């Protein structure tokens, strides 16, 4: 929309937050201190629409999601 | 039953190893004086082995008597063995392993479930140490207890080509082995290996203890570098002859470096995936066995 | 068992579990013969309605050997149970009833 | 003289089941569907035991 | 000591072991299974592994 | 298309809690009618801004 010369902030910004207020990541919320969400695994599965395995794995099961040991997030 | 003389099973005329060359029946060791090597710009340093897993697989209810000796030989020197793992029956070594156990190992190299009238069998303790590591060549295959196919080789070649100052120092450069030689010659070595009656070199190897072992190590030597020259030849990336003055020089290149290749060729005996798996696993347990 | 190619998507696949809890009851020493080739199926259950559960439970070990003193040791290892473990001192852990 | 201990199982067998159909997250309508016939069908079975 | 190989020397030898395989072996027979076919097309999946 | 995107990331359906707030799924679902007796609503229908 603006080939030749920059983006004025207004349009920018509020385009950036309206589509940010669009996005939602899949999680289960918890008390425990010591997790971690996989967000590697949340974003990838949103941008597939939840339809590869690790999509259907998440949308189904979100909780699987958070992680303690870091490695363990993928082993799960 | 056999009973184990002072030195190993070895010292006995019944197991000797020996190659055949120049019409003759020849001592590994008179074979490993026809080696000779180029050294190149690549170092071999050995790392430490990682300790073998305290882990004896199961040995299934098998009711038959396993032809194990076959089986570990053609793994290692086989001319056409392949999908060593998917049988899977190198776990029985495992019977062998406990106390009191009613199986024998023959000297024909079968674990019978029974001791049975008129077949020779090796003594069931030294048995029970021999099986006490190398019913882990069961797994072999397993994903949590696979061997380094690559870094292990760095000692085979320290074991083969290096000289006793390379050796004590711990890292030698990579060489590019060598010899005279005749037509056929690494696939007529590989089955002149793969009739080697191994179990008594690794019963003794597992068995010994003190400066009769010691003596063993000495003495024996050369054989276990004759399976690692069999294994090397395995995984060298090539084998070349060379002509010279109507000599032929074959030459193997290179000693101590796992190339990992799994094509076939007439040249010497090769390694399939699970192979590759066995004999590193087998090295991972006889060199631990091998240094201490 | 007479092997079952249940996938269990649709909530209807719970009629297979069902079917082997009647049979399970019905016939609980049959069940006991075939009951490691039924936790295969089973497997593939867990792991699609329940698999935070289920990564936990394969991850203790797929399955265990009572020893001397009578207690289990879990084999650590997910792996397919063959009829041919059943002479072998393998049992399935599903039915270890251990929690 | 009237409880069987065997259908009082069953009927806590297939309530589990019924809980466990119940929890199951599905994404496609039919299978939202098939759920609630699932259990519906488990509730009949329990009487076919009884 | 071990014997000789016979194909390592140029005499001929007319009596030899050869391995055969008994009746209970048989090979290149046609076998028979049973396929069973995926309970929906939209189930299966492909990616990623 | 925006504002549709805005409004079914906040979720296809909700439920009431016992406390009586809105808790919207975040997933974008297609509905059915045998939630008509579950705890679920059609989002469409919350009326919340
Ligand atoms: N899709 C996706 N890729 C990721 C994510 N995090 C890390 N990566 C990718 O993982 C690759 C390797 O990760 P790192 O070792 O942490 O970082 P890197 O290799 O130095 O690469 P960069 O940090 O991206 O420059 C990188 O190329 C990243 O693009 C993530 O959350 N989502």
């Amino acid at each position: 929309k603006y080939p030749s010369k920059a983006i004025p902030a207004d349009e920018l910004i509020d385009n950036l937050h309206s589509w940010m207020r669009s996005v939602h990541l899949l999680h289960v919320r918890s008390e425990d201190n010591t997790l971690r969400y996989n967000w590697m695994l949340g974003v990838y599965a949103r941008s597939t629409n939840y339809t590869t395995p690790v999509g259907q794995l998440v949308v189904n099961a979100p909780a699987i999601l958070n992680y303690s040991n870091p490695q363990d997030a993928f082993n799960s | 039953m056999l009973q184990q003389p002072t030195g190993g099973y070895t010292t006995l005329e019944q197991f000797a190893f020996t190659i055949r060359n120049d019409g003759t029946n020849a001592t590994p060791t008179q074979f490993l004086q026809l080696l000779s090597y180029e050294a190149t710009e690549n170092e071999l340093v050995k790392k430490t082995i990682p300790t073998p897993e305290t882990h004896l697989p199961s040995a299934r209810n098998v009711p038959g008597n396993v032809y194990i000796e076959d089986a570990i030989t053609q793994a290692l020197f086989g001319i056409s063995a392949q999908n060593v793992n998917a049988h899977g029956y190198f776990s029985r070594l495992s019977a062998l392993a406990l106390p009191n156990t009613s199986a024998r190992l023959g000297l024909d190299g079968v674990i019978y479930n029974s001791e049975t009238i008129n077949i020779p069998f090796y003594d069931p303790a030294a048995v029970a140490n021999f099986a006490a590591t190398y019913a882990k060549l069961g797994n072999a295959s397993t994903p949590r207890y696979r061997a380094d196919m690559i870094d292990i080789y760095a000692h085979v070649g320290l074991e083969l080509a290096g000289t006793d100052a390379e050796r004590a120092a711990g890292v030698m450069p990579v060489k590019r082995a060598k010899f005279d030689s005749w037509e056929g010659s690494l696939i007529s070595l590989s089955r002149d290996v793969v009739n080697w009656k191994i179990l008594a070199f690794l019963i003794d190897l597992c068995s010994l203890e003190g400066e009769a072992l010691r003596a063993f190590k000495t003495r024996n030597r050369d054989v276990f570098r004759m399976m690692l020259f069999i294994m090397s030849t395995a995984v060298a990336a090539n084998v070349v002859n060379r002509k010279v003055t109507k000599r032929v020089d074959r030459v193997l290149e290179y000693i101590g470096v796992n190339s990992m290749r799994t094509a076939g060729r007439t040249a010497t005996i090769t390694y399939d995936l699970s192979r590759h798996e066995f004999a590193a696993k087998f090295l991972q347990l006889t060199f631990t066995r091998w240094n201490a | 068992l007479k092997k079952i190619a249940e996938s269990f998507e649709d909530p209807s696949s719970i009629v297979v579990v069902l079917e082997f809890i009647l049979f399970a009851l019905f016939f609980p020493t049959e069940f006991n013969r075939i009951k490691g080739d039924i936790q295969n199926v089973l497997l593939l259950f867990f792991s699609r309605w329940y698999p935070v559960e289920y990564g936990i439970f394969v991850q203790r070990g797929a399955t265990y050997t009572i020893n001397a003193a009578g207690e289990f040791e879990f084999s650590g290892r997910n792996e397919k149970w063959d009829q041919a473990l059943y002479l072998s001192e393998h049992f399935p852990a599903l039915f270890s009833d251990v929690p | 003289t009237v409880t069987n201990e065997f259908a009082s199982r069953f009927r806590t067998i297939v309530a589990t089941l019924a809980n466990v159909v119940n929890e199951r997250a599905v994404q496609d309508d039919m299978q939202k569907a098939t759920r609630s016939c699932t259990k519906q069908w488990l509730r009949h079975l329990e009487t076919q035991f009884d | 000591q071990v014997g000789i190989p016979k194909l390592e020397v140029d005499h001929i030898s007319f009596s030899n072991v050869v391995s055969m395989m008994t009746a209970n072996i048989r090979t290149g027979d046609d076998m028979a299974v049973e396929r069973v076919n995926p309970d929906d097309v939209r189930a299966i999946n492909i990616r990623n592994a």
